[PDB]
């Protein structure tokens, strides 16, 4: 399921914001 | 009448815009408790204010760091425009100031925590509970983009429920005041949308964009594009396909389809009538606007308060000292903070 694939994935936890 | 209320507020920014307060208070007036989170850059500790007694959420940053992280003009941003705003979605900056090493934003403490916490845990929301919030989204960037503001950092962890269940917007460090177009790559890859990844010049239209991934995260309980790196995040979002939940209504998907709207001139927000494509949308016919504003309807959800000072609603992080050098650091770049 893709709450599955969600819940196994690595980016569950807070997100960081992005930059260059 | 909503033209008349932003008005108004105009004036009232512009006036705080041109004169910004400064140097409010001193580091040596609040007692430090304990850690509340990290945002975009620095971290977030839940103080004491001793003469009043009250409790607030600082902000600090090193100014070091926002230097290495080429950050100044984004900061210098974030305390313009946050001590210029006023309105019941978005925390307010109570004191602001400055000393040899690091810069204090003292915000109002949102015991309630991140919405990204309550929404993890119960895994998705309700229709009804996410157009309650999303509903709040909408009225609080028909704000900021009246002033000419991009808020650019929409997540469930920028989102704090307050006593009464209402969300209180936090961190404003990638919010710009500008007119017309603007480059700067930023944000959290999840909520980008696709003429950010592809570098192109970008407008406000991006918040709308980002606001159909909240939706979409906070119904589903999952993001409609991720995956466990950032460039294969990118390569689905850029690619044109997004996939709902069976449990999703028509009218959701239908709001969603044109929110993640690749094609500028057809994405809601973007369009000749504005933020009235979304708010005179069928997903949100039930929707009282104004009282929502007034926060006169019945919330989903009230946070537990165990009492004043109480931190049982966030994370534990760990504790970092704040260190204040005997040298000055960075005194040009922080010079109007
Ligand atoms: C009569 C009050 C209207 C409030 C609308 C707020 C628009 C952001």
């Amino acid at each position: 399921t893709t709450y599955a694939d969600f819940i196994a994935s690595g980016r569950t936890g807070r997100r960081n914001a992005i930059h260059d | 009448s909503v033209k008349e209320f932003l008005a108004k507020a105009k004036e009232d920014f512009l006036k705080k815009w041109e004169n910004p307060a400064q140097n409010t208070a001193h580091l040596d007036q609040f007692e430090r408790i304990k850690t509340l989170g990290t945002g975009s850059f620095g971290r977030v500790m839940l103080v004491k204010h001793m003469e009043t007694g009250n409790h607030y959420a600082m902000k600090i940053l090193d100014k070091q760091k926002v230097v290495k992280l080429k950050q100044i003009e984004h900061t210098l941003n974030e305390k313009r425009i946050l001590q210029a705003v006023n309105f019941p979605f978005l925390v307010k900056l109570e004191f602001s100031f400055k000393d040899n090493s690091n810069l204090y934003m003292v915000m109002e403490y949102v015991p309630g925590g991140e919405m990204f916490s309550h929404l993890r845990r119960i895994g998705r929301f309700s229709e009804p509970h996410a157009r309650f919030y999303a509903a709040q989204i909408v009225l609080t960037f028909e704000y900021l983009h009246s002033l000419d503001l991009i808020y650019r950092d929409l997540k469930p962890e920028n989102l704090l429920i307050d006593q009464q269940g209402y969300i209180q917007v936090t961190d404003f460090g990638f919010a710009k005041r500008v007119k017309g177009r603007t480059w700067t790559l930023c944000g959290t890859p999840e909520y980008l949308a696709p003429e950010i990844i592809l570098s192109k010049g970008y407008n406000k239209a991006v918040d709308w964009w980002a606001l159909g991934v909240l939706i979409y995260e906070m119904a589903a309980g999952y993001p409609p594009f991720f995956a466990d790196q950032p460039i294969q995040i990118y390569e689905k979002i850029v690619s044109g396909k997004v996939r709902f939940p069976s449990h999703f209504s028509s009218d959701l998907k239908d709001l969603l389809r044109n929110l993640l709207q690749v094609d500028l001139t057809k994405r809601f927000g973007n369009l000749k009538n504005g933020v009235n494509d979304i708010k005179n949308h069928k997903w949100f016919a039930t929707t009282d606007w104004i009282a929502i504003y007034q926060r006169k309807v019945e919330a989903p959800f009230i946070p537990k308060f165990k009492g004043p000072g109480d931190t049982s609603n966030f994370d534990d992080y760990e504790e970092e000292e704040i260190r204040v050098s005997i040298n000055e650091k960075c005194g040009k770049e922080f010079s109007e903070f």
